[PDB]
RNA sequence: CCCGCAGAAGAAGCACCGGCUAACUCCGUGCCAGCAGCCGCGGUAAUACGGAGGGUGCAAGCGUUAAUCGGAAUUACUGGGCGUAAAGCGCACGCAGGCGGUUUGUUAAGUCAGAUGUGAAAUCCCCGGGCUCAACCUGGGAACUGCAUCUGAUACUGGCAAG
RNA sequence: UAGCUAGUAGGUGGGGUAACGGCUCACCUAGGCGACGAUCCCUAGCUGGUCUGAGAGGAUGACCAGCCACACUGGAACUGA
């Protein structure tokens, strides 16, 4: 590893690729939302995690989980993507932003309202 | 006085033209180690007085021509 | 902001009397100091090495009323200062006008002094000031606006001032509501069961 | 092959020290002497001699304080294939001062301290602490 | 066109023009040749508030430099004889 | 007089014909506050039992480190196993800036202002032992004079 | 900006609370619904899901997402490794290149010192000022780790001479 | 991507420009560049600085200022300092 060596072949960095190609390094993207599924989770866990195939604006048919209990996404439901991989759901590296666009928000929610988009209850 | 670099002639196949090399130390901007770099200039030899290998000396001047702006001042060795 | 809430509660957490309710009587009891900072306070948990620092830091912070952000910047200074970050930080706090006013009889509690400052009731060197975080340099004279020196709260404050300790680094003529700033409070006269380094380190984690 | 005589001298000392060897020897040379001298003037070696006429030797006596050796650490710095030159306001401070750094200056081979004071820089050689 | 004028460098509502020799073509706060003296339209009888350094100013003015109506006034507003 | 800091404790097991066998191991250091420290490692079936017996080991067989004021006499670089440690003396008031096991020993040792950074194996059991060895390398200036001069 | 005029009046929220990490309980639920950065939580007494009560952190903000550096001594100049963990060309000869035993002299290129140009101002930094403070603004100095010229110094490296 | 290059590289002459010059043209020579990486491909305005970092370094180049380039796209002159 003598100096010379490095002088002729300098140290090489790397190119850690984005774990989520939401393109242009955008905080969020809009999608048409093709279909809505309920695939089963991975190995250790078991349930019916509700996911949906969205069609991003730039044209990147990806998937995204629907946090919170109960949603309302149907067919041509315009929604926003957040980007948050889900372990029990392979292929799912994004999260559908709740409360935004055509996507509603978790009702009856109280604790942690910001997430799942929910305005203050009342008083 | 004037600055003049001396170097060994690497090429002499042009009319009045001559290619000369010039070695030069340099500290690595991160390794310290001094490396011997070389520069290739196309000095002007109107008299063809100097030949190949001849350690000649030259100075900067008016652009006598493209890729040519240095004129030979005097030879310092008639090649080995 | 300024917290504005159950002041005693804060003192219960730190396990000491931050003088947040430096009223006449009281002083412990009538709140159950050191019994349970909350509903589960009853239990005696084991503070982690980090928590020990986060608490030591939180205490000294709420003592002067200063919030996180502002405090943060103070530390930033304590370091860039050609002195000792330790003392520097404490001094930076003591220099606070809202703090100075308090230590000069005026205002029963620091939280009370704050109001006097903000309400144009105080004046430093023939000049009115309402910035609690105003830094008071030496030689400065801390006085009260006459239209506020005959106020009720003022005298009542100095009522227990003489009863309380004494700032061995600043003059204060209770007669005409004066208050000279002799010099910075050395680590000694400003000392207490408060070891700053514990926090100065937490700000380097 | 011996592409760095200075290193040999240095290594010879540390290796000997840990070996409890009374003294050490090796082929001398102008530079080796200068270094050995500074090592003595600073109290790292008892003394040092240079035997031989046509073939120079170097009777370098090691020094041991208590049940230990004086030279607890001695490594080369400005080695070949990688030279090192510093400025008056650059000379390294060996062991916060409790140590020394032999630096060859245009005035001679002195210690870091001296050089720094004389206001001249040079080429480091080792960090005897 | 080398001249000597002022350039705003203060906060909003609170300016701080700086006298500097530059080229007319260049914008106000643009590029200049050499900053010569300063000026402040505020002060507080701070004993200070307007510089100029006549010596340097002279060199340029006498070498073909001009002077803005404002800065020119400064040079005189201050006992230039001394 | 005697500072007792509990670095950390682990469970550890020992499988046998009958089955695994739960256990415990506690790592602690005891410092006087000026120039004496000593890590004590002990294990026992009970979580507490291990600590109590590990304290004895700490108290007994400590070490005297030439501590200049409240910092290190100079920057050292102790090491042990795959744990390399670098200790450097800080200014008065800089505070003790060290990792986990790092500070644990520096605090009870009497050190108050030092900015050291350890690397390699972060394992406590080996870090502390390495840290301790470091303080043992730093020699006082008067000691340096004892060497030469004479 | 000052003076006065009512009257506490017109002004608190966001995340988290199993460990990392500061903060715990009760219900409901029952590998479902759901959480989740990682380890992992849920299959009837869940501090980890949802609510409530309490607590912690931060504050006109709070949380999430996106992205750079950090941690990462994990591309290691400072500052790493290659017997078995990833890693010694299957082995030789050798051009270029890198490195070069010992002495005297000489040179003075690297190297060191001094100085002169220049390295825009603004940033940054120290001291000092000015808007009530602060942010902000500003005077001076420092720094700009660099390049070139000149005058020296000659230990070391390089050149040359004689060995 | 390992070879690139005929106004290519140099030389005489005439011409040309504010000016040095293959800038231009006729003639002569056979040269000039490249692994100290030419050519080709992709990406990109550069710098003072900015963010992070104990520093060395890494990532960057918005606002402010120095330089450069562009003005619907492609090309061309005129006037004019
Ligand atoms: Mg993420
Ligand atoms: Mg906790
Ligand atoms: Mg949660
Ligand atoms: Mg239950
Ligand atoms: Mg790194
Ligand atoms: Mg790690
Ligand atoms: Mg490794
Ligand atoms: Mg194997
Ligand atoms: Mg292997
Ligand atoms: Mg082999
Ligand atoms: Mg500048
Ligand atoms: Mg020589
Ligand atoms: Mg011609
Ligand atoms: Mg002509
Ligand atoms: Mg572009
Ligand atoms: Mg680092
Ligand atoms: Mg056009």
């Amino acid at each position: 590893a003598t100096v010379n060596q490095l002088v002729r072949k300098p140290r090489a960095r790397k190119v850690a690729k984005s774990n989520v190609p939401a393109l242009e390094a955008c905080p969020q993207k809009r999608g048409v939302c093709t279909r809505v599924y309920t695939t089963t989770p991975k190995k250790p866990n078991s349930a019916l995690r509700k996911v949906c195939r969205v069609r991003l604006t730039n044209g990147f048919e990806v998937t995204s989980y629907i946090g919170g209990e109960g949603h309302n996404l149907q067919e041509h439901s315009v929604i926003l993507i957040r980007g948050g991989r889900v372990k029990d759901l392979p292929g799912v590296r994004y999260h559908t932003v709740r409360g935004a666009l055509d996507c509603s928000g978790v009702k009856d929610r109280k604790q942690a309202r910001s997430k799942y988009g929910v305005k203050r209850p009342k008083a | 006085k004037i600055r003049t670099l001396q170097g060994r002639v690497v090429s002499d196949k042009m009319e009045k033209s001559i290619v000369v090399a010039i070695e030069r130390f340099v500290k690595h901007p991160i390794y310290g180690k001094f490396i011997k770099r070389t520069t290739k200039l196309h000095v002007h030899d109107e008299n063809n007085e100097c030949g190949i290998g001849d350690v000649v000396e030259i100075r900067e001047c008016r652009p006598l021509s493209k890729t040519k702006s240095w004129t030979l001042v005097r030879v310092v060795e008639k090649a080995v | 902001a300024r917290y504005l809430g159950p002041k005693l509660k804060l003192s219960r957490r730190e396990g000491t009397d931050l003088f947040l309710k430096s009223g006449v009587r009281a002083i412990d009891t009538k709140c159950k100091i050191e019994q349970a900072p909350g509903q589960h306070g009853a239990r005696k948990p084991r503070l982690s090495d980090y928590g020990v620092q986060l608490r030591e830091k939180q205490k000294v912070r709420r003592i002067y009323g200063v919030l996180e952000r502002q405090f943060r910047n103070y530390y930033k200074e304590a370091a860039r200062l050609k002195g000792n970050t330790g003392e520097n930080l404490l001094a930076l706090l003591e220099g606070r006008l809202d703090n100075v006013v308090y230590r000069m009889g005026f205002g029963a509690t620091r939280a009370e002094a704050r109001q006097l400052v903000s309400h144009k009731a105080i004046m430093v060197n023939g000049r009115v000031v309402n910035i609690a975080s105003y830094q008071v340099s030496p030689n400065d004279v801390v006085s009260i606006r006459e239209k506020a020196k005959k106020q009720s709260r003022v005298k009542a404050a100095l009522e227990l001032a003489e009863q309380r300790e004494k700032p061995t680094w600043l003059e204060v003529d209770a007669g005409k509501m004066e208050g000279t700033f002799k010099r910075k409070p050395e680590r000694s006269d400003l000392s207490a069961d408060i070891n700053e380094h514990l926090i100065v380190e937490l700000y380097s984690k | 092959s011996m592409q760095d005589p200075i290193a040999d001298m240095l290594t010879r000392i540390r290796n000997g020290q840990a070996a409890n060897k009374a003294a050490v020897t090796m082929p001398s040379s102008k530079l080796k002497v200068a270094i050995a001298n500074v090592l003595k003037e600073e109290g790292f070696i008892e003394d040092f001699k240079v035997e031989g006429d046509t073939k120079p030797e170097l009777e370098l006596t090691l020094k041991y304080f208590q049940g230990k050796a004086v030279v607890e650490s001695i490594q080369r710095v400005s080695r070949p294939g990688l030279r090192i030159y510093k400025r008056k306001d650059e000379l390294p401070k060996v062991m916060a001062g409790l140590g020394i750094a032999v630096v060859s200056t245009s005035k001679g081979v002195m210690t870091d301290r001296a050089a720094r004071q004389a206001g001249l820089g040079g080429e480091i050689i080792c960090y005897v602490a | 066109m080398v001249t000597i004028r002022l350039a705003r460098h203060g906060a909003k509502k609170r300016p701080f023009y700086q006298v500097v020799v530059a080229d007319s073509r260049n914008a106000r706060n643009g590029r200049f040749i050499e900053r010569v003296g300063f000026f402040n339209p505020i002060a507080s009888e701070k004993e200070e508030g307007t510089r100029l350094d006549l010596d340097r100013i002279a060199h340029w003015v006498g070498q073909g430099a001009t002077i803005s109506d404002r800065v020119a006034a400064l040079i005189k507003e201050v006992n230039k004889a001394a | 007089e005697l500072q007792e800091k509990l670095i950390a404790v682990n469970r550890v097991s020992k499988t046998v014909k009958g089955g695994r066998i739960f256990s415990f191991t506690a790592l602690t250091v005891v410092g006087d506050g000026n120039g004496r420290v000593g890590f004590g490692y002990g294990k026992a079936r009970e979580v507490p039992a291990a600590i109590q017996k590990a304290m004895e080991k700490a108290r007994r067989n400590m070490i005297n480190v030439a501590l200049n004021n409240g910092t290190l006499q100079h920057p050292v670089k102790g090491v042990h196993t795959g744990s390399r440690v670098f200790m450097q003396p800080a200014s008065e008031g800089t505070g003790i800036i060290a990792g986990g096991a790092m500070r644990a020993v520096l605090e009870v040792a009497g050190v108050h202002n030092v900015l050291a950074k350890a690397y390699g194996s972060t394992n406590p059991i080996n870090v502390v032992r390495a840290t301790i060895d470091g303080l043992e390398n730093m020699n006082s200036p008067e000691m340096v004079a004892a060497k030469r001069g004479k």
